[PDB]
């Protein structure tokens, strides 16, 4: 059994004369943020490409390890991926969070009035 | 000299960002084999070179978008409140009602758009939403808040104005503006709605997934040749063969997949080099056409410029841009200056047109005759030097004072 | 990295070419000569390849510094958010190793006020426009000032003039306009 590149993914068995299924195993890469040598020491590993099947935080971006996920919101610190940034905030560790964009404010807009 | 004018609307489509990738050097060329590992680690540091530079690209990836999208610290909405001032902005505006934050022109560009190996990919730091709220943002502040919130703090300027300042940018008097509005609004109207039935064609963004797919698919085809060796699969090659002597053909396809390497990493470089400077030249765009007027031609659209509109699409942006163009033409008779009394005039900024029963004054872009005046001329020097010039008089507004 | 790519045998015996000329018999040390030069011509063209590069990118950098230097320096530019964040006076350039220093010098609004704000203006029937601000009104009367800076004044004929009657014109207001002329006539 072939693919659109011309590889092994379908055998058959000669004994049990059945369709078997061949997938990758080989996989994965290793992505560390860190707040800083000087400020602390704890570290947030991550993995680019995992489901988080092998405190997690699963993402689009792959499995994270060792941060807490919290709603509040916050300005975007250091990238991860997604809409993901992480920070050093509260005691202090790492946490991560839908990135923020600044503040809302809309304008009077009377149609008969200038500033 | 023109006697009417239609406002119209305009597109341009500039590429912003690739797909960003990642290739992994060593997994690559080598897989489980860890002797394969082994004697590629006596050719040195061409790995962690190649590894660097696609890093570099994916990085660089990123810094097009955050320079070319994020020009506002505050996030401006729209009032409630729509119609501003007769104008249907119905189209663009993101409707709220609809789940995903895009609006129709939105929709309809991004549905007209269509790992053993270490072909990696990863996702941009930005989400389509991000963009879209930036689209939406700037759009909201440019339409209500006029061109001064680019420079400092918003302003709430009613919308007639904002037009009618624009007119005056351009060389034209408030008057028409205010005269013609219904008229003005109805043309804008329509050519939104035109621009909105023609996209229902993006030439310039299938192009650079197409080459960047072909690269890749060029990598991966190249997997099965067999460079001179007695085959191409390592694990058929290394149960078959001796380790004492396994050294030429895995050197032999070591050289050749290493070599492949190079040259994809060069055609990456190019590319990423041709597509940065692309956005630079969108980021200059959205710097000049969007937050204020720019008086250079045809580069904020085509024919005289008034204002723009952004977008949002797949790996890309697109622009609007409104325009004013002139229409009808009539000749006329002209002069280059008028004598009254032995002394010269000169217009102060329109020019002299002669009907043929009587003689007139009118600005150089929508004819409006007026009476000519001692206000909307000025004297200098005898009528003896002047190449060409005709016999009449002038009026005196001061004449009704006498009585 | 070149000169960490010098030294790594790329296939070959050893990194010493007097070692490799000395231990084997000079018609066999081809082979080894052969590998090595492949192996070091290969790592210079890809740094030369590299810095050429880089060199292109430096540069467009340099035809945008000069372009920069041109405009911004040699009198202002409209060009908004070009030479500066906001309006922009000047600009001062600065010598720094391998690069220049810009200082731009700029105009940004402060503090701004609510005001009440017409299109045009009504006083004999026929309209009037204003010529370079706007008409603004307090409360008490109308007011025409700058764009961009409040400097109320009192409406003239020498401030706006006339274009036709008020009854096309939407959002027109009922008020005068003082005539500095009439009371001369006495
Ligand atoms: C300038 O051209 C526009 C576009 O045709 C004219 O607007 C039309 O005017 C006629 C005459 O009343 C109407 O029947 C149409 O409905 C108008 N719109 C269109 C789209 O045709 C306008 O009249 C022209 N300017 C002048 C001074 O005549
Ligand atoms: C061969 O396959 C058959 C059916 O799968 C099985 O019954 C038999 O034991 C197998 N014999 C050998 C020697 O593999
Ligand atoms: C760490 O940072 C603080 C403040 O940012 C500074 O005072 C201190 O010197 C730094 N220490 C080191 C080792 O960098
Ligand atoms: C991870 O695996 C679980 C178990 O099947 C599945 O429900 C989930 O959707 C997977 N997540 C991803 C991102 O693939
Ligand atoms: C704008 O045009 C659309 C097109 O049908 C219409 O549904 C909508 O009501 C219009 N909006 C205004 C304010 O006229
Ligand atoms: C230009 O317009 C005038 C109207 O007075 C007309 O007499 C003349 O023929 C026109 N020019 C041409 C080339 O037709
Ligand atoms: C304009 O051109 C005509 C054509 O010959 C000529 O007779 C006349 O003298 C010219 N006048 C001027 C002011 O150039
Ligand atoms: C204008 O009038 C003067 C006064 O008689 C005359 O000398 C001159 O020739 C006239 N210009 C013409 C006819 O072009
Ligand atoms: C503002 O209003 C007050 C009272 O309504 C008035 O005295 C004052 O003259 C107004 N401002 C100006 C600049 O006239
Ligand atoms: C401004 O909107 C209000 C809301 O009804 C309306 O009464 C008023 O006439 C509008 N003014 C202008 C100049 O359109
Ligand atoms: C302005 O005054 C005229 C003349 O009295 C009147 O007809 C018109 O209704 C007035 N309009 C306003 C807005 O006061």
């Amino acid at each position: 059994g072939r693919d659109i590149d011309d590889t092994t993914d379908a055998v058959r068995d000669p004994q049990t004369l059945e369709i078997l299924d061949i997938t990758p195993c080989s996989f994965g890469g290793v992505s560390v943020i860190t707040p800083g040598t000087n400020t602390s020491n704890q570290v947030a590993v991550l993995y680019q490409g995992v489901n988080c099947t092998e405190n997690v935080f699963q993402t689009r971006a792959g499995c994270l390890i060792g941060a807490e996920h919290v709603n509040n919101s916050y300005e975007c610190d250091i990238p991860i991926g997604a809409g993901i940034c992480a920070s050093y905030q509260t005691s202090q560790s790492i946490i991560a969070y839908t990135m923020s964009l600044g503040a809302e404010n809309s304008v009077a807009y009377s149609n008969n009035s200038i500033a | 000299i023109p006697i009417n004018f239609t406002i119209s609307v305009t597109t341009e489509i500039l590429p912003v960002s690739m797909t960003k990738t990642s290739v992994d050097c060593t997994m690559y060329i080598c897989g489980d084999s860890t002797e394969c590992s082994n004697l590629l680690l006596q050719y040195g540091s061409f790995c962690t070179q190649l590894n660097r530079a696609l890093t570099g690209i994916a990085v660089e990836q990123d810094k097009n978008t955050q320079e070319v999208f994020a020009q506002v610290k505050q996030i401006y909405k729209t009032p409630p409140i729509k119609d501003f001032g007769g104008f249907n902005f119905s189209q663009i505006l993101p409707d709220p009602s609809k789940p995903s934050k895009r609006s129709f022109i939105e929709d309809l560009l991004f549905n007209k758009v269509t790992k053993f190996n270490g072909l990696t990919v990863l996702p941009p730091l930005l989400t389509d939403e991000m963009i879209a709220q930036y689209t939406s943002a700037l759009l909201a502040g440019t339409i209500t808040s006029g061109w001064t919130f680019g420079a400092g703090a918003a302003l709430q300027i009613p919308f007639a104005m904002q037009m009618a300042y624009r007119f005056n940018g351009i060389g034209v008097t408030q008057n028409v503006l205010y005269e013609n509005q219904k008229l003005i609004a109805n043309q804008f109207n329509s050519a939104i709605g035109k621009i909105q039935d023609s996209l229902s064609a993006l030439g310039k963004l299938q192009d650079v997934v197409n080459q960047n797919a072909q690269a890749l698919n060029t990598l991966v085809k190249q997997l099965s040749s067999n460079f001179g060796a007695i085959s191409s699969v390592l694990n058929d090659i290394l149960a078959r063969l001796d380790p004492p002597e396994a050294e030429v053909q895995i050197d032999r396809l070591i050289t050749g997949r290493l070599q492949s390497l190079q040259t994809y990493v060069t055609q990456q470089l190019i590319r990423a080099a041709e597509i940065r400077a692309s956005a630079n030249l969108a980021a200059t765009k959205m710097s000049e056409c969007v937050l204020g007027q720019s008086k250079r031609v045809d580069f904020c659209g085509k024919g005289y410029h008034l204002m723009s509109f952004p977008q949002s699409a797949p790996h890309g942006v697109v622009f609007l841009h409104v325009t004013y163009v002139p229409a009808q033409e009539k000749n006329f008779t002209t002069a280059p200056a008028i004598c009254h009394d032995g002394k010269a005039h000169f217009p102060r900024e329109g020019v002299f047109v002669s009907n043929g029963t009587h003689w007139f004054v009118t600005q150089r872009n929508f004819y409006e005759p007026q009476i000519i005046t001692t206000h909307n001329t000025f004297v200098s020097g005898n009528c003896d030097v002047v190449i060409g010039i005709v016999n009449n008089t002038v009026y005196d507004p001061l004449q009704p004072e006498l009585d």
